[PDB]
């Protein structure tokens, strides 16, 4: 299956003014794990896209989402907010609707005009899936569900925000058998960004 | 005799490819034909000589779903049972 | 002049001249007339005879479309052959959709859109041939004529050529004399004098009459050429009036 | 005068000037005659050399055993209608079993013809062509001109000082036409006739080239030796 | 899913509910299922989501811009002509189920599509895994000339009964109301049965409970 | 749809000095059912010589059809050249490689 | 379309001339609004002129004018609207802003302006709008691509002394009325015939106007900004004025 | 579904039921399978339901600009346009139709077209998975040149018999009557077309 | 076409010492519903020729649009055409050869036998079969379907070989085709009671004797049969 | 030569477009009642071997929408195949019948495409459509060769288009649509300005009329002509 192959985590949740995204680091061919550095967050300006999948589609879409987001701040001379960024990735996956890239990805950043939080998740073929508590990809996707369900409450601040989502990632990792060699949780502020990893399991 | 499907919408989808767009799932792709006459170019006419751990558990085939289902989209059932 | 080195061009008159200069072509065409029937149409036309070294009676200058539709040009002929090549294909086409023979309306709808189209870009000449055509459909008889600016009417009597003015003020005395219209049988004859007084104005060489019709009676509603008795019957008719 | 290069303009007298000096262009060409009798068809053509030490040009195209071709005007235009007369041909045999016939292939070649008339590009053939084949319906000669106009004829010669071939040929229509059962008086009225059109030369044998068809004879061509007994 | 439409005596309800789920698990409790195809033309789908929402943006875009085109209030009967053409041309490969509802200056239309291209005209109509549930109620409680506010409490009902008894359709009711002679009347969350159970403990971490081998402060 | 068949014929040809021999059957046939009785599968081909093209007959006669159609094309050029049997070969050769799949 | 020896290009002076023959058109930016301004001429006293709007709405936040040829305008009214939605709307699930789509409608001219076979248009547009970010926008845009902002600005045959007159009156505290009361003293200065709420036509891109979106109940959405004053809200001004 | 079209003396009526079923589901119990592909020309829509739909749009929009450019098609004209439809596309398309119209030079005809698409001229056709069960019924009750009530009654008879027999059949019986008069809809309820 | 839906059973055409006789029955089947009993399988296309077509109705329909065609366009600029230079059976057959083997090649097959019936202008029998897949041959005696292993039995018995022609009279031929009529509506399920006979001669012309029935049938041994065993 | 700009900014090929629509020496009117609309237009015969029924300028586009041209017959029929053709698709494409005003909208943008590429010269012709329209009622849209339209309360072209004008104009000033009570009535109306503007009195057969009424565009016959004819002389 070419969403298992790779397995992958993303997880991202929404404290009060902040936002949170995290993966883990693991890369490997179903059984084998082959790489502890493959960091599944990337950003364009101040909004992060986590891609969960199979890995060549990850980096193809790091590559064409890096190429479209620069021409926007070129040709618009204004980064692509959280909203417009989830609706150019929704339309960029549907483009291949017969062809799709085996991916899920998980958009999180604050609106800069507005300062909200945002996140919202996708399927293969970009179905938005805007959620205001928190978004879940991956092999684990069930555990994370319960996990986060369990731990997640409303306007967390950016600690505990921090904590909620590295202890639902941590426990969600250690029960996926394709999912873990560490991990990274990024803090969004409204004026910064804390990218932490995490120690955990290395099996 | 059977009933009438009027929409089509009990309508179900060579064997199909598992995860559509990768050629390198593509049956035709993943098992070749042979050469009309690789009997006679190799020996013995062949060019060439799992899930689930300790615990037993106890997803769908392309070939029964219904063709606007992708695999691993999210799908609701139009009509239900 | 000016304005009238290229096809798609209006004049300060408003005039496309190029198509002009082409109804100047049919002007210097053979006779050609037809004429409708009580229950049906007749075409003729002159075929001057260059020369003894033509085979008399097999160089047609009529052309049948489908199967109901009679053509018949003056002008530049292979032009002719062009359009009644278009016509065929054209009522190929909706007897493949449709069934029923298409339509003499609707051919002349499809023949003059054609011949229009030709007149719209520079990069094509206009039809050098002012065509008669007529048949027979379920609403009886229909004889259009259609000139080279696409323009088509639908007539009682037509012609077209060199002697077009004399064969029309004979035809208009003709659809005078016969005021309860004209037989088959009886415009056949009709039309062989008409093309023979046609030919008076033209007389420096000679000729050979070619005649065709359609009728609901004597072919029943099929399109086809004048022959042996009837034929000599029409022409000893002809030669007996103008003599 | 402003109209004359161009094929897609008509004159102000309504004259198409390009395609009338593609008519011009067989005026240039040499003479060839062809004439028919109820059983025979025969063609006869005076080949040119550009040189003394130069062979001459082959103005006679076989079709197939029922039909071919003569040419008067620029031979590349005669190898393109040749080769497309041979392309409907074989159509029909191979789709039909039917031998085209002569007046179906006269007015294909009329209406392929005609198209180089009307769309702006093409240039008109500057080639003429007669035609002759025997069919189910007997012998047949056709003449074919640039303009598109074919013309079926109990005889004719086109190219430069035809028209004296011509005289003969209409003075001696009453007789030839009336040649039964023999080839050889055919061919001897024709090359009596071509010899008309003769200045400051005469028909020899590296000169004239001789065709024929008909019920009992598949097209051939004499030429040199075999056309010795005619000259 | 579960959708429903109502019309009534002044014009058409279409109701739906919000869980939004992907496999057993509940991605979304509060997805918002209905989708303006225009201000008074308002559809619902089920089947791949993701072809309903690429199809019903299609559709909008091009509506919008033949209104503006012509000048006129878009029908409801352009925007299904439009969208089963579409459909049809794939061959139901978009595997996009609607039912589109809508007011213009002909009446009140209520439309039901089908992935390969087939629609249906009707009074009352139903949708969705929830489908069978929902037809039920509109079976035993629908009228002709319902009033606006019988109506809403039919489709209202007819959707609480597609969510108490279906797995794949919960939460909450969103109705929209359209009506002949004024503007639509979008209800999100016009009912809320399902609010959430209370927590027995907090189970926020003390700060430092997790393990942290690396911080750093990113350029962005 | 199986576009192929098999009708059911035998060829035969031998070669020595001063003459070659192409011997063939008439019967034609489609599974046990004899089709007809005489169905010529040898054939003149001018030219002093003889085909067959045995085998599924549909293709046969088309096999056969587009060789006379190649053969009379190269008398069109060649100047009504007698065709040798090594060009016949290769010509052929050609024709069925064409449909190499 | 070439240069001519003297580096000009040579058939869109002609097209610049042609808008010249325009009637005049206006546009204003208040510091709370944008104005757009046209007088619309009559073919008969039997044409219902109230079948043609010189203003049209490009999206929700755009909307344009024209002086010059009119069924240029048309063709390339609509061609904006399909490249506005096409190219932005479906990618990025809102409207391009003014900069955007005036840049688009410029591509469209200048590509007339750099390919044979096609004459450029003979329009000059006035295209106000407002955006999140750039706030509100005023362009004109003239038959060779070229556009630049402007606070204030008139095309047509009454373009010099209409320019004249709102650097006169245009300052950097205008509000919208002031703005509309500006626009309509100076065509009213520009209009040689009958002057009333139908011979003239008023757009503003202001304020949100929910009352237009057509729906209610979605918070989010704010509807048009711009709109057209009616024949009787004009009349009202006029009589006020 | 069961279809069925019977010329009569002064015209044709053309009648169908109304339940629409996906698998044992009546997805719809009042649908109208009549369709009016131009004034006097109706088709009723068998087999797949798209299929038929997008059929009978290519088919009004070809028979509308038949009728612009060369004036009123006949029945003829629009059962021919059906077939060229159904036969370039047979592999693609699942649809067989009944075409029934009125043209005063033919009074009224009737054509099917079954699934292979060919067409066929007959006096009476009934078409749909209802109809089975009737061709005993209707071979031996159809009379040439019947009288408007009764063709109706015997359309009624037909597919009352076809309703109780057939699962995907079922709901009102609805007709439409082709004349010179004009054309005149009528439904019939079951609990008057199930006691007869 | 990939599946026949509504089919003619069989055509079966002998030649005799003066010409050609052939006969279909009109019966056109969907699958075991014998629902469609007034088609006509016998397409003439001029005075020397008649065409015979089994197979899909659908496709039959087709191939006599063809076959329409194809008189009205030799017609065409040929003043010849009604007495010679006419469409010849050879023609017919082989324009038809050609098409069913080009749709055989795309894949896209025409289900239909096709027997083509006639005599050429110098009197010579033409009598051809092809099938969808382009298979053609000739034989004194033509059958498709059931008619390839029932009737054609019977009309060999009677020419049996070439030198049979010439002794084979009109009568005989036309009994020896009634009684595989006959035989054929016995055993063949998807056969019907009403058939079309032509004739094709080559002194008078074709004839065309349609809707014929079948006659004398042998029934009243059936009273004796008393089921499986006792 | 070419649709390209003179240095006056005018396209002097779409001005002599223009000058082609008087070609033919017709003159048209059209008006609007309370519940119809109404066409008049000149039936020129001067040939007598002409089939009267043939000559015509009077199309009908659709169902309910009626055209009129002004200019070369060969040029009309163009037009108003290709107006067939637009209401066709635009029925199939949107599912209801195309409305009046926006079919004239079409048809003005691809005379404009003619005004823009050199490749094709335009239409030297004015179409008039005419409509009750299923929203806007009765409905009059002229069309000219520089892709240019608009709607009408009433309508005249032709070489004495400026004399029918200023009837219309002067009857609409001394009373926006015609009070009239059914569509023959408004008929014999625009025959009287027929009668009184051009200052000639017409037989039967030198009239065409076509009506547009709710859900029929209808073109009336020579009889009855003859009808409204006498009903005038009544």
């Amino acid at each position: 299956d070419p969403s298992s192959i790779n397995g992958g985590i993303v997880v991202a949740m929404t404290g009060k003014d902040c936002v949170a995204i995290a993966c883990d680091l693991r890369l490997g061919s179903q059984s084998l794990g082959v790489s502890n550095k493959f960091e599944k967050i990337f950003h364009y300006g101040h909004v992060f896209l986590g891609i969960t999948g199979l890995a060549t589609d990850v980096t193809t879409l790091n590559e064409m989402f890096r190429y479209k987001t620069n021409l926007y701040k070129l040709k618009e001379e204004r980064a692509i907010e959280p909203e417009t960024f989830t609706q150019l990735v929704s339309s960029s996956l549907y483009e291949r609707r017969f062809g799709p890239y085996f991916v899920g990805p998980v958009v999180a950043g604050i609106n800069s005009k507005s300062g909200k939080p945002f996140i919202a998740g996708f399927d293969l073929i970009g179905c938005i899936d805007e959620a205001k508590d928190f978004i879940v990809s991956g092999t684990a996707s069930d555990q994370l569900f319960g996990m986060c369900e369990s731990l997640y409450e409303p306007n967390l601040e950016p600690e505990d925000l921090f904590e909620t989502i590295s202890q639902a990632l941590l426990n969600a990792a250690d029960r996926d058998a394709l999912s873990g060699w560490g991990a990274v949780v990024y803090i969004i502020k409204k004026d910064e960004v804390v990218k932490r990893y995490l120690k955990m399991r290395q099996d | 005799p059977k009933f009438d499907d009027e929409y089509q919408a009990q309508a179900r989808q060579a064997p199909l490819n598992p995860y559509p767009g990768l050629t390198v799932t593509e049956p035709s792709f993943a098992n070749p034909a042979g050469g009309y006459a690789d009997g006679d170019l190799y020996p013995v006419g062949t060019s060439h000589p799992s899930q689930g751990g300790m615990i037993f558990d106890p997803a769908p085939r392309r070939e029964d779903m219904p063709p606007g289902w992708m695999p691993g989209s999210k799908y609701d059932e139009p009509f239900g049972p | 002049t000016g304005y009238d080195l290229s096809n798609s061009v209006f004049s300060p008159d408003g005039r496309n001249f190029q198509v002009e200069y082409a109804v100047k072509a049919v002007e210097n065409g053979t006779t050609s007339i037809g004429i409708k029937c009580n229950d049906g149409v007749v075409f003729a036309v002159e075929k001057l005879i260059t020369s003894k070294l033509l085979v008399p009676q097999k160089n047609v200058k009529i052309q049948v479309v489908d199967r109901h539709i009679g053509c018949v040009y003056s002008g530049l002929i292979p032009d002719g052959r062009h359009l009644v090549n278009r016509g065929r294909e054209e009522a190929a086409s909706f007897k493949k959709l449709y069934k029923t023979p298409i339509p003499i309306p609707a051919f002349a709808d499809r023949l003059g859109q054609y011949v229009q189209a030709h007149t719209l870009y520079n990069s094509v000449r206009p039809f050098g041939v002012s065509t008669i055509f007529g048949g027979v459909d379920k609403n009886g008889a229909h004889l259009y004529m259609l000139e080279p600016s696409g323009s088509y009417w639908g007539y009682k009597g037509a012609a077209t050529g060199k002697g077009r003015q004399s064969a029309k003020a004979e035809l208009e005395k003709l659809v005078d004399h016969h005021p309860e219209g004209l037989s088959a049988r009886e415009a056949v004859k009709q039309a062989a004098k008409i093309i023979y007084l046609a030919h008076e104005d033209n007389k420096e060489k000679d000729f050979e009459l070619e005649i065709s019709w359609c009728s609901l009676s004597e072919t029943n509603g099929l399109h086809k050429f004048v022959k042996g008795d009837l034929l000599q019957e029409a022409i000893d008719f002809a030669q007996k009036e103008i003599n | 005068n402003n109209y004359d290069g161009d094929t897609v303009t008509f004159s102000p007298t309504g004259r198409l000037f390009q395609v009338e000096y593609a008519l011009e262009a067989i005026k240039q060409g040499s003479v060839t005659v062809g004439l028919r009798s109820n059983t025979h068809a025969v063609l006869v053509a005076l080949k040119r050399n550009a040189d003394e030490l130069s062979s001459y040009q082959k103005k006679i195209i076989k079709c197939d055993e029922h039909m071919g071709l003569s040419l008067a005007g620029l031979a590349p235009d005669a190898r393109v209608l040749s080769n497309y007369l041979r392309q409907q041909c074989n159509y029909s045999s191979l789709v039909f079993n039917r031998k085209l016939a002569v007046e179906r292939a006269g007015h294909l070649l009329c209406d392929k013809a005609q198209k180089n008339t009307q769309s702006y590009g093409g240039r008109p053939y500057g080639v003429g062509l007669l035609i002759i084949g025997y069919d189910k319906s007997g012998a047949h000669l056709l003449e074919f001109q640039p303009s598109g106009n074919v013309t079926e004829l109990y005889g004719t010669a086109i190219g430069a000082r035809s028209q004296g071939a011509k005289t003969y040929l209409e003075r001696t229509l009453d007789t030839f036409i009336k040649i039964d059962g023999n080839p050889d008086e055919l061919i001897k009225a024709g090359v009596e006739a071509i010899s008309q059109s003769l200045r400051d030369e005469s028909l020899t044998v590296d000169n004239l080239s001789i065709a024929i068809v008909g019920k009992d004879t598949p097209f051939t061509i004499y030429d040199g030796e075999a056309v010795a007994k005619y000259i | 899913t579960t959708i429903v439409g109502v019309k009534f005596n002044n014009g058409v309800v279409i109701a739906a509910d919000t869980r939004s789920t992907q496999g057993p698990i509940v991605a979304d409790k509060n997805c918002a299922k209905l989708h303006r195809i225009s201000p008074k033309i308002w559809c619902a789908g089920a089947g791949t989501a993701a072809d309903t929402e690429a199809v019903t943006q299609l559709i909008g875009s091009n509506i919008e811009l033949h209104s503006l085109y012509t000048s006129r209030e878009p029908r409801v009967v352009s925007a299904l002509q439009m969208l089963k053409q579409h459909l049809f041309k794939y061959q139901g490969h978009i595997g996009a189920y609607l039912i589109v509802a809508g007011v213009d200056p002909t009446g009140s239309h209520l439309f039901s599509i089908h992935a390969h291209g087939s629609t249906d005209v009707g009074y009352y109509l139903s949708l969705g895994s929830g489908s069978l549930a929902a037809m039920a109620v509109l079976e035993s409680h629908w009228k002709q000339d319902l009033t606006k506010e019988e109506a809403i409490k039919l489709a209202s009902d007819a959707i609480q009964a597609g969510i108490w008894n279906d797995l794949g359709s919960g939460s909450n009711v969103d109705v929209c109301v359209m009506e002949i002679g004024k503007d639509a009347e979008y209800l999100r969350n016009y009912l809320t049965p399902n609010v959430r159970e209370e927590k027995q403990k907090s189970y926020k971490f003390p700060r430092g409970t997790t393990a942290v081998l690396k911080e750093s402060i990113v350029n962005i | 749809f199986n576009p192929y068949g098999d009708n059911g014929g035998t060829i035969l040809g031998i070669a020595g000095e001063d003459f070659a021999v192409l011997a063939g059957d008439t019967r034609n046939i489609t599974d046990y059912s004899i089709n007809s009785r005489y169905e010529p599968k040898v054939f003149d081909c001018g030219d002093n010589i003889v085909m067959s093209a045995n085998g599924f007959a549909a293709d046969g006669d088309a096999l056969v059809k587009r060789f006379k159609n190649s053969v009379k094309w190269y008398h069109f050029d060649h100047n009504d050249k007698k065709l040798s049997i090594n060009s016949a070969a290769r010509n052929i050769q050609h024709l069925l490689y064409g449909k190499r799949f | 379309t070439t240069f001519s020896p003297s580096g000009k290009l040579g058939q869109i002076d002609y097209a610049l001339t042609a808008v010249k023959q325009g009637v005049t058109s206006l546009g204003i930016k208040a510091t709370n609004g944008v104005v757009i301004a046209t007088e619309k001429k009559s073919s008969s006293p039997l044409a219902m002129s109230e079948t043609l709007s010189k203003v049209s709405l490009l999206t929700p936040d755009i909307g344009a004018v024209y002086s010059g040829m009119g069924p240029d305008y048309r063709v390339l009214v609509d061609k904006s609207r399909k490249v506005a939605h096409t190219s932005y709307k479906r990618i990025y699930g809102e409207y391009p802003p003014t900069k955007l789509l005036v840049s688009e409608v410029a591509k469209i001219m200048q590509e007339a302006t750099q390919s044979g076979g096609v004459r450029p248009f003979g329009v000059s547009l006035l295209i106000a709008g407002h955006d999140e970010f750039n706030g509100f926008s005023l362009y004109q845009v003239d038959p060779s691509g070229s556009y630049f902002p402007w606070k204030a600005t008139a095309i047509g045959k009454g373009s010099v002394a209409a320019k004249t007159f709102l650097e006169k009156r245009w300052n950097d505290e205008l509000e919208l009325e002031d703005a509309i009361h500006i626009a309509l003293l100076t065509l009213k200065e520009s209009v040689e015939g009958e002057f009333n709420g139908d011979t003239i036509e008023l757009a503003i891109i202001g304020d949100e106007n929910p009352d237009l979106l057509g729906y209610t109940g979605i918070p989010t959405d704010k509807g048009p900004r711009f709109r057209k004053l009616t024949s009787q809200e004009i009349n009202d001004r006029l009589e006020a004025l | 579904t069961s279809i069925m079209a019977v010329t009569f003396k002064d015209g044709v009526i053309l009648g169908a039921d109304s339940r629409t079923t996906t698998g044992a589901y009546i997805a719809n119990r009042v649908t109208d399978k009549l369709t009016r592909v131009h004034d006097k020309i109706w088709c009723c829509r068998s087999g797949s339901a798209a299929d038929t739909q997008a059929i009978a749009d290519i088919v009004q929009y070809h028979l509308e600009l038949y009728t612009s450019q060369y004036g009123t098609p006949s029945t003829e004209t629009a059962a021919s346009v059906f077939k060229e439809l159904c036969y370039e596309n047979k592999d693609n398309l699942t649809a067989g139709i009944i075409v029934a119209g009125y043209d005063d030079k033919n009074k009224g005809e009737v054509y099917t077209i079954p699934l292979g698409g060919s067409v066929h001229k007959l006096p009476y056709a009934i078409a749909g998975s209802g109809s089975t069960f009737i061709y005993g019924y209707c071979d031996k009750n159809f009379r040439e040149n019947m009288s408007k009530e009764e063709t109706v009654d015997f359309i009624k008879h037909s597919l009352s018999q076809a309703i109780k027999w057939d699962g995907s059949s079922g709901g009102v019986i609805r007709m439409v009557v082709l004349t010179a008069a004009g054309v005149e809809r009528l439904i019939f309820y079951p609990d008057e077309y199930e006691q007869l | 076409t990939q599946q026949p839906i509504v089919t003619g059973t069989s055509v079966i055409s002998m030649k005799y010492d003066n010409g050609v006789i052939i006969a279909a029955d009109n019966l056109g089947s969907y699958g075991s519903l014998l629902r469609f009993n007034g088609v006509e399988r016998l397409i003439p296309v001029g005075d020397n020729t008649v065409v015979g077509i089994s197979g899909d109705i659908s496709d039959m329909q087709h191939i006599e649009r063809l076959l329409k065609d194809l008189v009205t366009e030799n017609a065409y600029d040929n003043p010849l055409a009604d007495a010679e230079e006419a469409l010849e059976p050879s023609y017919i057959f082989e324009y038809l050869a050609t098409v069913m083997y080009q749709r055989r090649s795309k894949m896209n097959p025409l289900w239909n036998a096709i027997i083509v019936a006639g005599v050429q202008s110098n009197g010579d029998q033409f009598l051809r079969y092809v099938n969808l897949l382009g298979v053609t041959y000739s034989s004194p005696t033509l059958a498709t379907g059931f008619g390839a292993h029932m009737a054609n039995p019977l009309l060999r018995k009677v020419v049996d070989r070439e030198s049979d022609i010439p002794k084979t009279t009109v009568q005989v031929a036309e009994e020896a085709i009634v009684n595989a009529m006959r035989v054929l509506y016995y055993r063949d399920a998807r056969s019907s009671r009403n058939f079309s006979l032509a004739i094709i001669d080559k002194n008078t012309g074709l004839t065309f004797k349609k809707n014929l029935q079948v006659e004398n049938m042998k029934w009243d041994f059936a009273k004796d049969i008393k089921g499986y065993g006792t | 030569h070419i649709t390209i700009f003179s240095p006056e900014g005018r396209l002097y090929q779409v001005e002599y477009a223009f000058k082609a629509t008087n070609q033919t020496n017709i003159n048209s009117l059209a008006v609007r009642g309370k519940d119809c609309t109404v066409v008049i237009s000149q039936k020129k015969v001067p040939d007598k071997l002409l089939d009267p029924t043939t000559v015509s300028y009077i199309f009908c586009i659709s169902r309910t929408i009626g055209m009129v041209v002004n200019g070369p017959i060969p040029d009309a029929r163009n037009a108003a195949l290709r107006a067939k053709a637009e209401a066709a698709e635009f029925r199939y494409k949107y599912g209801y019948d195309m409305p009046c005003d926006v079919l004239a909208k079409r048809m003005a943008n691809l005379s404009q495409i003619y005004t823009q590429r050199a490749y094709m010269r335009p239409l030297g012709v004015i179409l008039t459509f005419v409509s009750v329209d299923e929203e806007l009622g009765p409905s009059i849209y002229k069309t000219d060769p520089a892709g240019y339209y608009v709607g009408y309360k009433a309508t005249a072209t032709g070489p004495k288009q400026q004399e029918i004008t200023t009837n219309l104009e002067n009857h609409f000033k001394k009373s926006d649509h015609i009070n009239e009570e059914s569509w023959e009535k408004v008929v014999e109306f625009a025959i009287t300005h027929m009668i009184d503007a051009l200052g000639t009195e017409f037989s039967k057969n030198d009239l065409e009329v076509g009506v547009a009424t709710k859900d029929k565009f209808f073109t009336l016959s020579a009889e009855n002509i003859e009808e409204r004819l006498v009903a005038i002389a009544e």
